[PDB]
Protein backbone atom coordinates (compact mmCIF):
# COMPACT_ATOMS: atom_id res chain seq x y z
CA UNK A 1 0.00 0.00 0.00
CA UNK A 2 1.31 3.47 -0.75
CA UNK A 3 1.41 6.26 1.58
CA UNK A 4 1.95 10.26 1.43
CA UNK A 5 4.68 12.23 3.89
CA UNK A 6 4.73 15.86 3.49
CA UNK A 7 8.26 17.39 2.84
CA UNK A 8 7.60 21.09 2.78
CA UNK A 9 5.71 24.24 2.62
CA UNK A 10 5.17 25.62 -1.66
CA UNK A 11 7.20 28.96 -1.87
CA UNK A 12 9.61 30.81 -4.17
CA UNK A 13 13.13 31.06 -2.27
CA UNK A 14 15.24 33.90 -2.81
CA UNK A 15 19.08 32.94 -3.67
CA UNK A 16 17.84 29.62 -4.51
CA UNK A 17 20.95 27.83 -6.66
CA UNK A 18 20.37 28.65 -10.11
CA UNK A 19 21.07 26.13 -13.13
CA UNK A 20 20.02 23.93 -16.76
CA UNK A 21 20.18 25.16 -19.84
CA UNK A 22 16.75 25.54 -22.17
CA UNK A 23 16.53 23.35 -24.86
CA UNK A 24 14.17 23.71 -28.03
CA UNK A 25 13.11 20.21 -28.71
CA UNK A 26 10.83 19.00 -31.12
CA UNK A 27 8.57 15.95 -29.56
CA UNK A 28 5.93 13.76 -30.18
CA UNK A 29 3.02 12.62 -27.21
CA UNK A 30 1.66 9.08 -27.27
CA UNK A 31 -1.44 7.20 -26.03
CA UNK A 32 0.34 5.97 -23.25
CA UNK A 33 1.71 9.37 -22.21
CA UNK A 34 4.88 9.11 -23.38
CA UNK A 35 7.40 11.70 -25.19
CA UNK A 36 9.99 10.77 -27.82
CA UNK A 37 12.19 12.80 -29.75
CA UNK A 38 11.09 13.63 -33.50
CA UNK A 39 14.15 14.36 -35.93
CA UNK B 1 -5.33 12.45 8.02
CA UNK B 2 -3.01 15.00 7.25
CA UNK B 3 -5.04 17.35 4.74
CA UNK B 4 -2.20 20.96 5.32
CA UNK B 5 -1.42 22.31 1.83
CA UNK B 6 2.31 21.37 0.83
CA UNK B 7 5.10 19.37 -1.13
CA UNK B 8 4.56 15.39 -0.02
CA UNK B 9 6.39 12.27 -0.94
CA UNK B 10 4.78 9.41 -2.41
CA UNK B 11 6.23 5.82 -0.22
CA UNK B 12 5.25 2.19 -0.69
CA UNK B 13 6.52 -0.29 1.58
CA UNK B 14 5.99 -3.57 -1.27
CA UNK B 15 9.90 -3.55 -2.10
CA UNK B 16 12.71 -3.45 0.14
CA UNK B 17 12.06 -1.27 3.48
CA UNK B 18 10.57 2.17 2.55
CA UNK B 19 10.42 3.33 -0.84
CA UNK B 20 9.99 6.67 -2.70
CA UNK B 21 7.73 5.74 -5.49
CA UNK B 22 6.96 9.60 -6.50
CA UNK B 23 5.86 13.34 -5.14
CA UNK B 24 2.84 15.45 -5.24
CA UNK B 25 0.68 18.26 -4.43
CA UNK B 26 -1.42 18.87 -1.80
CA UNK B 27 -3.49 22.26 -2.60
CA UNK B 28 -7.45 23.38 -1.54
CA UNK B 29 -7.83 19.88 -0.05
CA UNK B 30 -6.92 18.17 -3.30
CA UNK B 31 -4.12 15.97 -3.77
CA UNK B 32 -2.03 16.04 -7.31
CA UNK B 33 0.46 13.90 -8.75
CA UNK B 34 1.45 12.27 -11.79
CA UNK B 35 -0.39 9.15 -13.07
CA UNK B 36 3.02 6.63 -13.16
CA UNK B 37 3.59 7.52 -9.53
CA UNK B 38 0.20 5.80 -8.23
CA UNK B 39 -1.16 3.62 -11.25
CA UNK B 40 -3.94 5.32 -10.09
CA UNK B 41 -4.38 3.41 -6.99
CA UNK B 42 -5.81 4.66 -3.13
CA UNK B 43 -3.87 5.87 -0.80
CA UNK B 44 -3.20 6.53 3.21
CA UNK B 45 -2.26 9.49 4.91
CA UNK B 46 -1.84 8.82 8.03
CA UNK B 47 -4.99 6.56 9.08
CA UNK B 48 -7.12 8.54 6.44
CA UNK B 49 -7.56 7.23 2.68
CA UNK B 50 -7.12 8.95 -0.46
CA UNK B 51 -9.55 8.03 -3.24
CA UNK B 52 -8.57 9.12 -7.33
CA UNK B 53 -10.95 11.15 -8.39
CA UNK B 54 -10.23 12.62 -11.50
CA UNK B 55 -7.22 10.49 -14.15
CA UNK B 56 -5.57 10.49 -17.65
CA UNK B 57 -2.87 8.52 -18.75
CA UNK B 58 -2.23 10.49 -21.51
CA UNK B 59 -1.65 13.73 -19.71
CA UNK B 60 0.12 11.73 -17.06
CA UNK B 61 -1.85 13.11 -14.25
CA UNK B 62 -4.06 12.05 -11.42
CA UNK B 63 -6.08 13.77 -8.24
CA UNK B 64 -7.58 12.57 -5.35
CA UNK B 65 -10.51 14.10 -3.25
CA UNK B 66 -11.26 16.28 -5.50
CA UNK B 67 -11.08 17.87 -9.05
CA UNK B 68 -7.52 18.89 -10.14
CA UNK B 69 -7.21 22.51 -8.48
CA UNK B 70 -4.29 23.81 -10.31
CA UNK B 71 -4.36 26.04 -13.04
CA UNK B 72 -1.56 28.86 -13.13
CA UNK B 73 0.57 28.81 -16.50
CA UNK B 74 4.33 29.32 -17.55
CA UNK B 75 4.57 32.91 -18.73
CA UNK B 76 6.67 31.25 -21.43
CA UNK B 77 9.53 34.17 -20.85
CA UNK B 78 10.83 34.45 -16.86
CA UNK B 79 13.02 31.77 -15.01
CA UNK B 80 11.30 29.05 -12.62
CA UNK B 81 12.07 26.89 -9.66
CA UNK B 82 11.79 23.24 -9.44
CA UNK B 83 10.88 22.72 -5.97
CA UNK B 84 12.59 19.07 -5.89
CA UNK B 85 11.98 16.32 -3.27
CA UNK B 86 14.44 13.83 -4.07
CA UNK B 87 14.19 9.90 -2.26
CA UNK B 88 16.00 10.23 1.14
CA UNK B 89 16.84 14.22 0.80
CA UNK B 90 15.20 17.51 2.17
CA UNK B 91 12.76 19.67 -0.41
CA UNK B 92 15.18 21.71 -2.24
CA UNK B 93 14.43 24.75 -5.05
CA UNK B 94 16.02 24.69 -7.71
CA UNK B 95 16.16 27.68 -10.16
CA UNK B 96 16.18 27.58 -14.36
CA UNK B 97 15.36 28.72 -17.27
CA UNK B 98 12.68 26.59 -19.11
CA UNK B 99 13.33 24.80 -22.79
CA UNK B 100 10.38 24.13 -25.04
CA UNK B 101 8.64 21.12 -26.09
CA UNK B 102 7.11 21.68 -29.39
CA UNK B 103 4.56 19.45 -30.51
CA UNK B 104 2.27 19.02 -33.19
CA UNK B 105 -0.71 20.33 -31.06
CA UNK B 106 1.48 23.36 -29.50
CA UNK B 107 4.42 24.58 -27.22
CA UNK B 108 4.79 23.37 -23.86
CA UNK B 109 7.48 24.78 -21.37
CA UNK B 110 10.74 22.14 -20.31
CA UNK B 111 13.17 21.75 -17.38
CA UNK B 112 16.43 20.60 -17.99
CA UNK B 113 16.69 19.38 -14.84
CA UNK B 114 18.00 15.64 -13.48
CA UNK B 115 17.69 13.57 -10.75
CA UNK B 116 15.92 10.06 -9.66
CA UNK B 117 12.80 8.81 -10.93
CA UNK B 118 11.87 8.83 -7.57
CA UNK B 119 11.49 12.64 -8.06
CA UNK B 120 8.51 12.29 -10.67
CA UNK B 121 5.43 15.08 -9.21
CA UNK B 122 7.81 17.70 -7.69
CA UNK B 123 5.99 20.97 -8.25
CA UNK B 124 7.64 23.77 -10.72
CA UNK B 125 6.62 26.88 -9.70
CA UNK B 126 6.04 30.53 -10.77
CA UNK B 127 7.60 34.08 -8.85
CA UNK B 128 4.07 34.04 -7.04
CA UNK B 129 4.55 30.61 -5.24
CA UNK B 130 2.45 29.34 -7.81
CA UNK B 131 1.78 26.05 -8.88
CA UNK B 132 2.49 26.42 -12.97
CA UNK B 133 2.81 22.31 -13.42
CA UNK B 134 4.49 19.15 -11.88
CA UNK B 135 8.00 17.45 -12.76
CA UNK B 136 8.28 13.90 -13.89
CA UNK B 137 7.28 13.16 -17.53
CA UNK B 138 9.60 13.32 -20.60
CA UNK B 139 12.77 12.72 -22.52
CA UNK B 140 16.34 11.53 -22.91
CA UNK B 141 18.35 14.00 -25.01
CA UNK B 142 21.45 12.53 -27.09
CA UNK B 143 23.95 13.35 -24.33
CA UNK B 144 22.06 11.22 -21.92
CA UNK B 145 20.38 14.59 -19.95
CA UNK B 146 16.95 13.99 -18.82
CA UNK B 147 14.44 16.89 -20.24
CA UNK B 148 10.71 17.21 -18.19
CA UNK B 149 7.74 18.69 -19.48
CA UNK B 150 5.80 21.11 -17.50
CA UNK B 151 2.98 19.14 -17.16
CA UNK B 152 -0.29 21.21 -16.18
CA UNK B 153 -3.72 20.16 -15.86
CA UNK B 154 -7.10 21.64 -16.44
CA UNK B 155 -8.85 23.34 -13.98
CA UNK B 156 -12.76 22.99 -14.18
C1 LIG C 1 12.07 12.41 -12.14
O1 LIG C 1 11.42 12.10 -13.38
C2 LIG C 1 11.88 11.05 -14.08
C3 LIG C 1 10.93 10.19 -14.63
C4 LIG C 1 11.47 9.14 -15.35
N1 LIG C 1 12.79 8.94 -15.52
C5 LIG C 1 13.59 9.85 -14.96
N2 LIG C 1 14.94 9.71 -15.17
C6 LIG C 1 15.49 9.09 -16.38
C7 LIG C 1 16.70 8.22 -16.05
N3 LIG C 1 17.12 8.35 -14.62
C8 LIG C 1 17.21 9.76 -14.17
C9 LIG C 1 15.94 10.55 -14.48
N4 LIG C 1 13.19 10.90 -14.23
Amino acid sequence: DMYIERAGDITWEKDAEVTGNSPRLDVALDESGDFSLVE
Amino acid sequence: GETTDGVYRVMTRRLLGSTQVGVGVMQEGVFHTMWHVTKGAALRSGEGRLDPYWGDVKQDLVSYCGPWKLDAAWDGLSEVQLLAVPPGERAKNIQTLPGIFKTKDGDIGAVALDYPAGTSGSPILDKCGRVIGLYGNGVVIKNGSYVSAITQGKRE
